[PDB]
């Protein structure tokens, strides 16, 4: 009896779970007996409307009722979900963005911008072209054979891997671009090009000798780093600046989605505001940081003969003690500092 | 009533005494000399157990409070998963508490620099190595303080919010005080170690 | 090579960025003129602060352990 | 993770390099092998996540 | 013998033909990255030959291994 | 064409659907195997046990009941399910054109209603055949100890 | 000996160089054992939950590893005649790192209790479990961070 049962038990709960959801939507019908109708409502795409009523209208001539059916689109003030329409390469990027939470109707999808975002912050903090292209390699076993994989059983950590095989496709080609700019694979550096840094002509075995700036890399950072004893302090020079400077750029890319949001929803309210003060703010101190940043860069202070002023000492006399700037970085540093701190005081 | 731990402090205590009083009596109690102390050890120690200390307790405050309010949220998230993203901001506090002391430790480690013997135990370098260890004291203590009470607030906010999300927004007030008292504190850290020169 | 070689990588970035703007696919136009864009645009900022980190530096390499046959 | 790359890559791999004959034939191929499952473990998998 | 240790053991070996072939021949062009230290060995070419014996043991175990796959 | 909802959420309308009362049923398979209509709870202030199609569910929720029934009695006896394509052959999950299940649900109402009783039947028998299989199991092993 | 470089002065860095593998390990152990008991609590149930619920004790282990890195580094950097300024250099960065690690370790196994239990009764909550506990991870990974750049001025 059991085995009877096993040959068709499935399609009876197939059937029967189809049969009770479907009473389970007649519920959220208004039953009028007056009328005698089920009067539904429901949320669909505009797109799809003509879909709903294309087969609609081959169900009815299935039936043939010549019922009206009617398919009463109407205008309302509930908020209407949110949709997100993803292909299998933006599905799970749209799935790690909305699982902090599900987007305001119609505002600015943060999935579309994470595609790009998320593998290539985690490719500047992974950085290695060895584990890069490991990575590179690992997904592409997922996505090469997606076809395979799919249709077929994937129990959990191994399902929470294919369904990410692209994210992990971004992060390992990120990575491995990362790890060329950083000079990685491995714990190894590439010597493809030239080095800005020259050693000396001759030296003793064991004398600490420096390096003299023939030029500057082409990409990535200079193979002459490598081994040296103080690789650490232009190293993390190198990576503390380049961390301000494209968190600064990442924050204010997703900040103006706030003013592309506002002129969507007509809110010129928030842009006058929220979005210009914010702005105004963030840039003043942060972006005025960051421009800060790359014009001590622009700078040959050696040539210059002028003393390189101390960067984040200078940001907190910003604040303080405003307007004593230890070594000028440009003209007029003072009134400007003071001027961006009242702005950002207003 | 005993407990070894207050054994040996009243022990400890008791020695102390003891020693402070035959110093004095005999005549010799310029022998305890604290200010030689000062002046003698080396001013590294408390450049570097400043760094030490503000990173360390910067961090121990930032995981307290952490696990504090993580283990609350989720233990309410059983119920309600939503909780997780919706009070994380609690968790980010935390962590930022933390932030403070490693950006502090940078701040101060750009004043780490081999001064010269001759020039060792000066004026400037005693002030500095002072400097460096209170700074790294205030900081990485305020952060403590203000990690275990962000982890305790952010915990109850997690807890409230479980019960009803309306009661979640003004305890995010008191997260942000909070998070104030630590930025306070990195400031005041900033302020003391602002004009205590490199070593030299 | 100075600070405006940046500036002529970032001028090719953009001709580009606004070229695939323009050709960008219609079956996934969204996506395409995102995430290239947003690829060509970070790459372009990584690359630019690699170089200007390397541009004017303020500390030169230093080490005690080079072997003497590297002198050339 | 770089600091974590060079000190594995000095602890596993880097040390059998210094040995030579068929016992340094054996260290090579033995410490690559833990070098390369220290690497995925630790580093890409441990670590990229 | 099984797939899963063969599948293993074919990949790691994989990876250990082409890693350990690219370091012996960083060692046997004198490359600054792996000789250029004082700390390094100080004869490129003989570590480059055990290098590659190691890696001729890797190709070893890989083809063995393919041989099970 | 369809617009692409990647950089913003696609466009929804609210649809109010009147549908008769007779083809309620073959409506409601329709755009649910259509698959692009989130309903709105319009009885959302009715409470559950007095709402319209409550009896249609409870009924069908036994019979729910009684399939999980089954399947933890063929776990029990370790029998596999066939979990056969045919569902997903008439179910195109993205073909709207398929035909709903007729009269064929009270069938199985009632075929689960009998075949329960049928399965607490012989579990019941078995049961306790097995109970005194036991029983006697363990007074043999009392038995066969020689001293 | 001299002024600069005392007979004393290797004590700090030794005393470094074992601190942040014993504080470290201490605090890897305490992850270890908490977030151990609470897989082995969970899994009795629901044993299929085994490679999500590692996790927490994975990360006590890579705290364990900063702190490895850590003491190997200084360890390196340790002579007879090492300066004084060396000498505390280790000894900051060993206790920097060590504490750091110490703490990170104690939060990593209470969050990894509390989330692996979680995680088995809502299985949406193990997003939640591992993106707190890596925040726990990253205090250890910070006082690393520490002890490397005070690292790289020892001499």
């Amino acid at each position: 009896e059991l085995y009877a049962i096993a040959k068709e038990l499935d399609s009876w709960f197939q059937d029967v779970t189809r049969e009770k959801a479907i009473f389970e939507i007649l519920n959220k019908s208004n039953y009028d007996t007056n009328r005698k109708i089920l009067i539904a409502e429901g949320w669909i795409p505009r797109d799809e409307l003509a879909t709903l009523q294309a087969r609609l209208g081959e169900m009815i001539a299935r039936l043939g009722i010549d019922v009206p059916s009617i398919i009463q689109v109407l205008d309302t003030n509930h908020t209407p979900p949110t949709f997100h329409r993803t292909n299998k390469f933006t599905a799970g990027f749209q799935s790690i963005c909305d699982c902090y939470g599900i987007a305001q109707y119609r505002e600015i999808n943060a999935g579309l911008p994470t595609i790009v975002t998320f593998p290539f912050m985690f490719a500047i903090m992974f950085g290695d072209m060895g584990h890069g292209f490991l990575m590179t390699l690992a997904a592409l076993s997922l996505v090469l054979n997606e076809k395979k994989i799919n249709k077929m059983k994937r129990g959990e950590i191994f399902d929470m891997a294919f369904t990410g095989r692209y994210i992990i496709l971004l992060m390992g080609v990120f990575s491995m671009y990362t790890g060329f700019l950083y000079n990685d694979i491995f714990s190894k550096t590439m010597t493809i090009f030239k080095s800005g840094w020259k050693w000396p002509d001759h030296w003793k075995k064991g004398e600490s000798i420096t390096a003299t700036s023939v030029g500057t890399y082409p990409i990535g950072l200079d193979w002459a780093w490598h081994g040296t004893e103080n690789a650490l302090l232009f190293s993390n020079s190198y990576k503390m600046k380049l961390s301000i400077l494209m968190g600064f750029i990442h924050m204010t890319y997703s900040y103006f989605f706030s003013l592309a949001n506002h002129l969507y929803f007509n809110s010129m309210i928030d842009i006058i505001g929220n979005f210009i003060p914010g702005l105004l703010f963030m840039q003043g101190i942060f972006g005025y940081l960051s421009v800060c940043i790359v014009y001590k860069w622009a700078v040959d202070w050696v040539k210059d003969g002028k003393p390189a002023p101390g960067l984040l000492n200078m940001l907190i006399n910003m604040f303080l003690s405003p307007g004593t700037i230890d070594d000028e970085l440009y003209p007029h540093q003072a009134k400007v500092q003071v001027f961006l701190l009242l702005m950002a005081l207003v | 009533k005993f407990s070894f731990s207050h054994f040996l402090y009243y022990l400890v205590l008791i020695v102390v005494i003891v020693y402070g009083l035959y110093k004095l009596f005999t005549g010799h109690g310029s022998d305890i000399n604290f200010g030689k102390f000062l002046l003698r050890t080396s001013p590294y120690m408390w450049a570097n157990l400043g760094i030490a200390l503000c990173v360390g307790l910067s961090v121990v405050g930032a995981a307290w409070g952490i696990f504090i309010t993580g283990s609350s949220m989720i233990g309410a998230g059983v119920r309600a998963p939503r909780i997780t993203t919706k009070n994380l901001i609690s968790i980010i506090f935390c962590e930022v508490v933390a932030i403070y002391g490693l950006i502090i430790a940078i701040v101060f480690s750009s004043k780490l620099t081999v001064a010269t013997a001759e020039n060792m135990y000066s004026k400037s370098n005693l002030y500095t190595g002072y400097s460096l260890f209170w700074a790294g004291i205030t900081v990485g203590a305020s952060n403590l303080i203000c990690g275990i009470a962000v982890g305790i607030t952010g915990a109850t906010a997690a807890i409230s919010d479980a019960a009803d999300s309306a009661l979640f927004v003004k305890i995010l007030v008191i997260e942000i005080f909070g998070s104030i008292l630590g930025l306070l504190g990195l400031i005041v850290g900033l302020l003391m170690a602002g004009k205590a020169s490199e070593f030299q | 090579s100075s600070f405006y070689t940046v500036v002529g990588v970032f001028i090719v970035v953009s001709a580009m960025s606004v070229l695939f703007w323009i050709m960008a696919p219609k079956n996934n136009q969204a996506v395409w003129r995102s995430t290239v864009i947003l690829t060509l645009a970070m790459m372009f900022l990584m690359w630019a602060i690699t170089f200007l980190c390397q541009l004017h530096p303020l500390v030169a390499p230093r080490r005690s352990d080079l072997r003497p046959e590297f002198a050339e | 993770h770089a600091q974590l790359s060079s000190v594995l890559w000095t602890m596993t791999i880097q040390i059998a390099f210094g040995f030579r004959g068929f016992v340094g034939v054996f260290m090579t191929v033995a410490l690559f092998a833990m070098w390369f499952a220290l690497t995925c473990a630790v580093l890409v998998l441990m670590e990229g996540t | 013998v099984s797939t899963g240790k063969a599948w293993c053991c074919t990949v790691l070996s994989a990876f250990g033909v082409v890693i350990l072939s690219v370091i012996a021949h960083l060692f046997n062009t004198n490359h600054e990255s792996f000789v250029g230290s004082i700390n390094d060995p100080e004869d490129g070419p003989a570590v480059a030959h055990t290098v590659y014996l190691a890696a001729l043991v890797y190709l070893v175990f890989f083809v063995f291994c393919g041989f099970q796959v | 064409e369809k617009e692409e909802a990647i950089f913003r959420s696609a466009e929804m309308a609210l649809v109010q659907f009147y549908i008769p009362q007779e083809i309620s049923r073959d409506s409601a398979y329709t755009l649910g195997q259509l698959g692009l209509v989130q309903f709105r709870d319009l009885n959302s202030k009715v409470r559950a046990f007095q709402r319209t199609f409550v009896n249609e569910i409870r009924r069908l929720d036994n019979v729910e009941r009684q399939y999980r029934y089954f399947y933890s009695l063929l776990k029990k006896h370790d029998i596999k399910l066939y979990e056969g394509d045919t569902d997903k052959y008439l179910d195109g999950s993205g073909e709207l054109y398929v035909p709903p299940s007729g009269s064929v649900i009270d069938d199985y109402v009632r075929n689960a209603s009998y075949l329960e009783e049928r399965l607490i039947q012989m579990e019941d028998a078995t049961d306790q055949i097995e109970v005194q299989k036991n029983d006697l199991e363990q007074y043999r092993f009392i038995l066969q100890s020689g001293d | 000996m001299t002024e600069l470089c005392p007979v004393y002065a290797p004590f700090f860095g030794a005393i470094g160089c074992a601190s942040a593998i014993i504080f470290t390990s201490l605090g890897a152990a305490y992850g270890t054992a908490k977030s151990g008991v609470g897989i082995c609590a969970t899994c009795v149930l629901r044993p299929d939950l085994l490679f999500k619920n590692i996790v927490p004790v994975i990360m006590a282990g890579i705290i364990a590893i900063y702190g490895l890195v850590v003491s190997v580094l200084v360890c390196y950097s340790l002579g007879q005649k090492q300066a004084l300024y060396t000498g505390f250099i280790q000894l900051g960065a060993g206790l920097s790192v060590g504490l750091s690690g110490l703490a990170a370790g104690f939060a990593i196994g209470i969050v990894g209790d509390a989330g692996v239990r979680g995680s088995s009764q809502q299985p949406r909550l193990f997003v939640g479990m591992i993106l707190i506990l890596i925040f726990a991870e990253v205090l250890g990974l910070y006082g690393l961070i520490v002890a490397l750049l005070l690292n790289s001025r020892a001499t």
